[PDB]
């Protein structure tokens, strides 16, 4: 490992394995998996039902104290039977570290508002309800945050089109901004860029 | 069973024996890196790509060629088989070329990918390359030799694929070319693929130079019409043109072929094409003109005649949902006379029994046949990709192949028995030695041509190869659901007009000459304003302007077959959907919506408006026309064999020639090759070469 | 009044074809010897009720069903289409 | 705590997508076949939902080419033909799904290059 | 080597120009047509063949690292020139 | 079978409950919203173009998709009250510049390759 | 390389508009102070990763070399 | 550029040209390419 | 370094450097870059169209850099504002007509800043 390589600390590594093993350990209701990455980031798999309990105790324990809520955010993976994982990223100052929450949903499953565990939530949550339609159930109010008013659909499904499709422009014979269908003079190009010959071995599926 | 146990990586696989270890790797997952190997190709073993350690052995094995044994543990990604690797790739890239931003196959490259992927990532080379000079092989093949890498898969495609010994290498060591060492032209059917196998920019396509980059285009999988084998393709496209055409892989038709017609016949749709439509002046000069006027004055017509003063040609390149649009709208003015310009015989069962006009066998049941008898055909340039899969079984299986016919030029050896219709009656009796050859077959194939229907003695040809089949399953006895008959068929509409009830060929028009007549892109030729009564009203729909076009008083400009969702039926009966890759241009639309509004405007609207239902009305009229790759039918050959002893048509004293006679035909034959430039060159370079 | 063409969608392997296709191997040939004008067309079915359908003048067509039938009653039906009895 | 509904999932009236971009495309659920100028078969591994081509046209000015259908460079990714049949049929597009194509096993054998009695005998190498 | 269009305008190196019954025509009224004067095959036309003693020769297009990639060229086909694939350069051996 | 956890109705009839009450909520705005915009609409038409938005979504037998189209309506509502919405998003449900759509085959035919 | 120069933090005291103002001035001071010490220590050597399957190379090299021009092209297309 | 000059080359312009918008010798922009369809012309006589 | 107007070179001996690779079109991040290309009448590799709408471009200096051949550069001008939009959406032409104006000052840059690339 010469100096193109970026080091790696095997302590931090087992640190952030034995909290993960102690977390599950506490809470084995809500936890289905835990995982530490090769660049030591610990992960929480939990069950929908748990995001209230779990992040209350990475919150309040006093072995945990994960005071800050650093970002709140959605994924969307059209191939799963769950649309939608939800994660949430916690910062300890009192010990230095950082966390991952991931839970999942799809279209028309409800997920539970932690703006009573973290007041930062509660845009966090409108944005994830702007952009990918997730309903947040008792969230103190629930309404768009960065789309235009009456705007239809959710930007960053994947199957939302690139471009939309109404644009907007100024008529002079009723005087205002319309929309209208969009009409691109240009349409955009699309690149084939994924090349066959696999990159990495490692991560390589079962042919099943 | 004879299952041996090998490991790649640690992990257990069980393979038949004499798997190689490149194959084995496969089962897992992993692919092997590779330049000389293909899959179609003989083994070679030149490039060293694919050297592999095996667990506990000093030395290095390639994949491609050494078989895998008992207890083998394969280390693909171990450091021993990346040094190698890395080593190979060196090699390889010490006297290449810096060609990239100038070389056709910059983006779709496999030395540019696996140097990123299995290489080093610099070079310690400091000397000159070396530079040879650049062959000339033809106008479709541009030659760039400096970039050849020294793989051999063109020579060994020519030899065997091909079976055409041109190219060769000639030299030693590190000047040593692939070539033909003499101005020579490599021309054949199938000469375009070896741009596909050849890894590198040292053979493109040369109608295709310098016009896109693989990564603009947008893949349209879809179905070629130049022929009756229906070999899929890709159709490439980028910012609303075509750009080229590329074999799409079917192991049951094409394999991973096309022809050099499939391949590049493409620059016709550029050229003569219908765009608006169009009536005759006061003048008699055909002038632009709206939709609305048009299908007004064709329909004045069909209300002002019925019954058997209206009938209908269909081209060559014409879809089911349009045959069938058509076919209804005639018969709602009680028309029957629903005519193609291919001709086959309607004695007996006719197109009652399909398989009596289908390659029973199959295109892949070819390769289980151990005797075929051609009866007046040129299967070399009727169906390329089936003369290749004869060529296969032949090498691979030692087929016996023998013809009836002029002696043509096959790519093989066969047993030539003559050129006279009367042979058939011999072997019909028993009298040729060729008949205890076919008794002894366990598998015994008779293909028969829709060229040597056409003669005017098509009943009778036709009454002499079943009884030959006949006599076949008569004395040989039921082996199976073997299938002996088969029918070679070379437009790619016939099949779905004789599944859709048109009657085969055009005689019928003959018999009752029309006052109104429909060509649906009916470009042969077979019919003359002589052979049709004074001031007749002829419409042409179609995607050209050939010598259909100028005869007609209307003109409805109609699509293309990459410009619309079109179903064809191949020689063996699958029925296939092409795919819109590009719109048609100016104001032509879709056929069977242009012969729907016709219908509409002319009082006689027909039940569908979607693509949907006038697939629905296909399922009703022929429910095999729904069934997107199946290929299995009954046999009623009992029935049709009964059926065609009726009547006792007698052969005529002239000999079996095909009209495809030298591959300077076969460049030329339907209305999209003839607006072809590069078909011109084709013609050109072989009737004259330099 | 006037018949053009009869259509016969049979499926291959259906146990509800097969009188049907007892009767094509068995009479289809005589029935091909009494109207050698007629267009009857066969087609395959796919997992879909046997039909016998049949053209008249001006584009009508009329369709029957033949689910289950033995030969005797697809010929009787046949018959009955062509004499033209309801 | 539960409904227990038995009905089958569609969730159109909640996507915001324009009425006639429902039922009248048309998407396509396949295996991408490999380009055939290269050897890597990376690219074959995923299914894929791509909707119908529509009409391109030229740009009056600088001749460039436009599109009126916001679907045309749409392309989905699902790990199973099931995946992507469930999705296409809860978001209310009619879909027409072919099967995965797969390179037949193929007997090789380099001694067969030399044969005593067989054509299988090669002239070059 | 500019040239003239039958209507009037100038064809461009491309071989563009709007034919008698196009509307685009209009853009120009008033105004110009933009179009380059220095043909650039004409100009590569007239440089001289190179003579080398040599059967390969390399070409970068000049000054280094402010050409283009280096290429080899084989020269040893009489009947023709060898040909830069970046520059346009030709070069020769010296026959007779 | 198939538990589902509910948003805001167990069944049909508290959702359907939810809707009456959400359009009475908009009849009721439509008068405010006219005059307040200064539109050149009537109210007659306002609540016609409510009516015809209530029942373009009338096909739904799901609860769990019911209650999601009322809490979007009445998140509309919320957006059209407190004057959120310009004149431009309130105009913007009657598509008064986009030009007539012909449903009929030869039309569609004569104007372009559309289905 | 943070952690290899020295500076201070501001904290405030009260939490309001003018402890803020006072820290962001005394950051700008501390960056000025970091901005000495960044310039003293400034070292030779490359300023990319010497691994061309992330970061293109140099001109030259992709002028003169065979796999430099390869991932070069591969890198930007 | 007195003390040292620039290239010379026969292709840079010998006379320089201000920013000419708004102006008859304004650039118009237009399409450089070729028509790609060529559509099928009739015959000039008549088929009767 | 400035990053300015656009504009394409050629050699000294006058023919143009660009060989349409279309590596520049596939690197820009606005997909401003439009480029047609086909074999000249001197079966030379040469662009039939070579398109930038400015009023997409961000100024990044990706294509120059992903040029392999110095064709398409960033030059120093900056004063180059317009009345309409029109005439910010530049075809092989214009591009051309900048190197020519150019070239003098883009030449010696680069002679300045070259052996940093
Ligand atoms: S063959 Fe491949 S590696 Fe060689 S110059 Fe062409 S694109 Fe580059
Ligand atoms: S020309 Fe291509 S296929 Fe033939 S030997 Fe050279 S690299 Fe291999
Ligand atoms: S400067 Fe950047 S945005 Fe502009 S054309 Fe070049 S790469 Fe594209
Ligand atoms: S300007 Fe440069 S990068 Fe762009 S196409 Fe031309 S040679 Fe390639
Ligand atoms: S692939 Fe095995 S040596 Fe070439
Ligand atoms: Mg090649
Ligand atoms: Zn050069």
């Amino acid at each position: 490992t010469r100096p193109t390589i970026r080091p790696r600390n095997d302590v931090v590594h087992k640190q952030l394995s034995a909290f993960g093993q102690y977390v599950a350990e506490i809470l084995p209701k809500y936890v289905q998996q835990v995982q530490v990455s090769c660049f030591n980031e610990l992960e929480i798999f939990i069950h929908p039902d748990g995001v209230i309990p779990v992040l209350t105790f990475l919150r309040d324990h006093t072995n945990a104290q994960f005071k800050s809520l650093a970002d709140l955010t959605a994924v969307d993976v059209p191939t799963r039977q769950n649309r939608f994982e939800i994660v949430y990223n916690l910062l300890s100052l009192r010990f230095n570290s950082r966390i991952r929450v991931k839970t999942y949903t799809d279209e028309l499953t409800p997920i539970e508002s932690s703006v009573t565990v973290y007041k930062a939530a509660n845009w966090y949550e409108r944005e994830i309800w702007d952009m990918f339609g997730v309903f947040f159930a008792n969230h103190p109010d629930l309404r768009r945050i960065l789309t235009d008013y009456g705007f239809e659909g959710h930007p960053f499904r994947k199957d939302f089109p690139l471009s939309g499709y109404v644009e907007l422009r100024y008529d002079d014979e009723v005087k205002r901004v319309v929309a209208e269908p969009v009409e691109l003079a240009q349409e955009f190009r699309k690149f084939d860029l994924n090349s066959p010959w696999e990159a990495f071995p490692a991560y390589r599926q079962p042919p099943e | 069973s004879n299952l041996i146990e090998v490991f790649v990586d640690g992990q257990s696989v069980m393979v038949e024996p004499g798997t190689t270890v490149l194959q084995a790797c496969e089962k897992v997952g992993m692919q092997i890196p590779r330049f000389c190997y293909h899959e179609r190709l003989s083994v070679a073993g030149n490039c060293r790509m694919c050297l592999v350690e095996i667990e506990k052995a000093p030395k290095v094995v390639a994949a491609c060629a050494m078989p895998v044994m008992k207890g083998w543990n394969i280390l693909t990604n171990s450091e021993k088989s990346k040094k190698a690797r890395e080593g190979v790739m060196e090699f390889l890239l010490a006297n290449h070329p810096l060609d990239c931003p100038i070389c056709d196959q910059g983006g779709e490259c496999d030395l540019q990918d696996q140097s990123m992927m299995f290489g080093s990532d610099r070079s310690r080379f400091l000397e000159g390359k070396r530079a040879v000079e650049d062959k000339n092989i033809g106008p479709l093949v541009k030659t760039i030799m400096t970039r050849c890498i020294q793989c051999t898969r063109c020579i060994r495609f020519a030899s065997e694929i091909a079976g055409v010994d041109d190219l060769g290498t000639t030299g030693r060591g590190n000047d040593m070319q692939v070539g033909t060492y003499i101005e020579k032209m490599f021309m054949s059917e199938l000469s375009g693929n070896i741009i596909d196998i050849c890894p590198v920019g040292a053979l493109t396509s040369k109608p295709y130079a310098f016009t896109a980059r693989p990564w603009e285009t947008r893949k349209t999988e879809s179905i070629d019409v130049m022929d009756a084998v229906g070999s899929n393709i890709v159709v490439s496209t980028r910012t609303g043109e075509v750009m080229r055409i590329l074999p799409r892989m079917h192991e049951d038709i094409n394999e991973e072929w096309i022809s050099d017609k499939t391949r590049f016949a493409y620059d016709g749709l550029k050229r003569q094409r219908l765009t608006q439509p169009m009536i005759r002046n006061e003048k008699g000069l055909l002038t632009y003109t709206t939709w609305e006027d048009a299908l007004s004055r064709v329909a004045g017509m069909l209300q002002s005649f019925q019954g058997n003063d209206v009938a209908a040609i269909a081209g060559g390149l014409v879809d089911a949902e349009a045959l069938v649009a058509l076919k209804d709208l005639l018969n709602r003015v009680d028309s029957d006379s629903l005519c193609t310009e291919e001709v086959f015989p309607t004695a007996g069962a006719g197109t009652d029994l399909r398989s009596n006009y289908l390659l029973n066998t199959t295109i892949a049941g070819v390769e289980e046949a151990d005797v075929i008898l051609l009866v007046g055909t040129n299967p070399r340039f009727e169906a390329p990709l089936f003369n290749a899969r004869i060529r296969k079984s032949w090498l691979h299986n030692d087929l016996k192949v023998a013809l009836i016919g002029s002696p043509v030029d096959l790519t093989y050896r066969y047993d030539h028995l003559g050129d006279s219709p009367k042979i058939l009656q011999d072997i019909a009796s028993g009298n040729h030695p060729f008949s205890q050859i076919l008794k002894e077959a366990k598998k015994p194939m008779v293909v028969l041509g829709s060229s040597a229907l056409q003669r005017s003695d098509g009943t009778a040809i036709l009454a002499a190869v079943s009884n030959i089949a006949q006599n076949i399953r008569l004395s040989s006895g039921v082996t199976g659901d073997w299938k002996v008959m088969n029918i070679l068929h070379r437009i790619a509409s016939q099949v779905a007009a004789l599944d859709l009830g048109y009657k085969p060929g055009v005689e019928a028009i003959r018999k009752n000459p029309p006052k109104v007549l429909f060509l649906l892109g009916a470009d042969g030729g077979c019919i003359t304003r002589q052979d049709l009564p004074k001031d007749c009203f002829i419409i042409y729909q179609g995607h050209h302007g050939d010598v259909g076009a100028p005869m007609a008083d209307v003109i409805l400009p109609g699509a293309a077959y990459t410009e619309k969702s079109a179903t064809y039926v191949n020689t063996e009966g699958r029925a296939q959907q092409t795919k819109v890759a590009v719109t048609p241009p100016g104001l032509a639309r879709e056929d069977w919506k242009i012969i729907r509004a016709l219908s509409e405007i002319a009082g006689m609207t027909l039940p569908y408006d979607t693509l949907d239902q006038v697939r629905s009305r296909l399922e009703e009229v022929s429910p095999n026309l729904v069934r997107y790759d199946d290929v299995e039918g009954a046999n009623y050959f009992q029935q049709a064999n009964e059926l065609s002893k009726l009547v006792n048509q007698q052969l005529l004293a002239d000999p079996l020639v095909p009209p495809q006679l030298t591959i300077k035909d076969f460049y030329m034959t339907d209305s999209i090759s003839r607006a072809s430039q590069t078909m011109a060159k084709c013609v050109k370079a072989v009737t004259e070469g330099i | 009044l006037g018949l053009r063409e009869i259509r016969i969608h049979l499926c291959q392997r259906s146990p509800g074809s097969q009188g049907v296709r007892d009767f094509i191997e068995k009479r289809y040939v005589e029935l091909k010897k009494a109207n050698p004008d007629l267009p009857i067309l066969i087609r395959e079915c796919s997992d879909v009720q046997p039909k016998l359908w049949a053209r008249y003048a001006f584009g009508q067509e009329k369709n029957v069903s033949l689910n289950n039938f033995s030969a005797d009653q697809v010929t009787r039906t046949l018959e009955n289409v062509l004499s033209g009895k309801a | 705590q539960l409904i227990a509904v038995d009905e089958k999932l569609d969730i159109t009236t909640l996507t915001g997508v324009p009425e006639e971009h429902i039922k009248t495309r048309k998407v396509r659920i396949f295996v991408p076949a490999r380009n055939n100028m290269q050897s890597g078969v990376n690219n074959t591994k995923k299914w894929k939902m791509e909707f119908d081509t529509r009409e391109r046209w030229e740009n009056p000015l600088m001749g460039w080419s436009s599109t009126a259908d916001p679907l045309s460079n749409l392309v989905l990714t699902f790990s199973t033909k099931e995946d992507a049949v469930a999705f296409a049929e809860k978001n209310g597009w009619s879909f027409d799904v072919e099967e995965r194509k797969v390179p037949k096993p193929k007997s090789k054998s380099y001694g067969a290059n030399f044969s005593w009695n067989k054509r299988t005998r090669v002239s070059t190498k | 080597g500019v040239r003239t269009s039958p209507t009037g305008e100038k064809v461009t190196h491309t071989g563009q120009a709007y034919d008698d019954g196009d509307y685009r025509r209009v853009r120009f009224s008033d105004r110009q047509k933009e179009v380059n004067e220095n043909f650039a095959i004409d100009l590569i036309a007239e440089q001289p063949v190179s003579e080398v003693g040599s059967r390969v020769i390399s070409c970068d297009g000049g000054g280094g690292a402010l050409g283009h990639p280096r290429v080899y060229i084989n020269l040893d086909k009489e009947t023709k020139t060898g040909t830069c694939g970046y520059c346009g350069l030709q070069f020769r051996q010296p026959h007779h | 079978g198939t538990s589902v956890k509910p948003i805001f109705s167990r069944d049909m009839n508290e959702a359907k409950r939810r809707v009456r009450e959400l359009y009475r909520a908009w009849y009721r705005e439509v008068p405010n919203t006219v005059h307040l915009f200064q539109l050149d609409i009537s109210v007659k038409q306002g609540r016609d173009k409510v009516r015809e938005m209530f029942m373009k979504n009338a096909h739904v037998t799901d609860p769990r998709v019911v209650d999601l189209l009322v809490i979007k309506g009445k998140m509309e509502l919320e957006e059209t009250i407190n004057v959120w919405k310009q004149r431009t998003h309130i105009m913007r449900f009657f598509h008064e510049t986009e030009a007539p759509r012909p449903t009929d085959f030869l039309s569609k035919f004569y104007v372009g390759h559309d289905p | 390389v943070y952690d290899q120069v020295e500076f201070d933090v501001p904290i405030g005291s009260r939490g309001d508009c003018y402890d803020r103002y006072l820290c962001r001035v005394e950051e700008m001071r501390q960056s000025l102070r970091i901005i000495s010490q960044c310039l003293n220590k400034m070292p030779p050597g490359e300023i990319k990763v010497d691994d061309a399957k992330v970061s293109p190379p140099k001109r030259a090299e992709m002028k003169t070399s065979m796999e430099s021009l390869i991932h070069h092209f591969k890198l930007y297309t | 550029p007195t003390t040292k000059p620039p290239t010379a080359r026969k292709y840079i312009w010998t006379n320089h040209k201000f920013n000419v918008s708004g102006t008859p010798q304004q650039y118009v922009p237009y399409s450089t390419t070729r028509k790609k369809i060529q559509e099928w012309v009739p015959p000039s006589t008549p088929y009767k | 370094r400035f990053r300015g107007e656009h504009a394409l070179r050629r050699y000294p001996s006058g023919e143009e450097r660009c060989i349409a690779c279309k590596l520049c079109e596939a690197v820009c991040p606005a997909q401003a870059i439009t480029i047609e290309a086909e074999p000249r009448a001197d079966g030379s590799r040469r662009t039939t169209r070579y398109d930038i709408d400015m009023t997409k471009c961000i100024y990044c200096g990706f294509c120059q850099e992903a040029c392999p051949v110095d064709a398409i550069v960033e030059g120093p001008n900056f004063e180059f504002s317009t009345e309409t939009h029109e005439e910010l959406l530049y075809n092989k032409e214009k591009l051309l007509n900048n190197g020519d104006k150019w070239e003098a000052e883009i030449a010696a840059n680069i002679q300045a800043d070259y052996l940093y690339r």
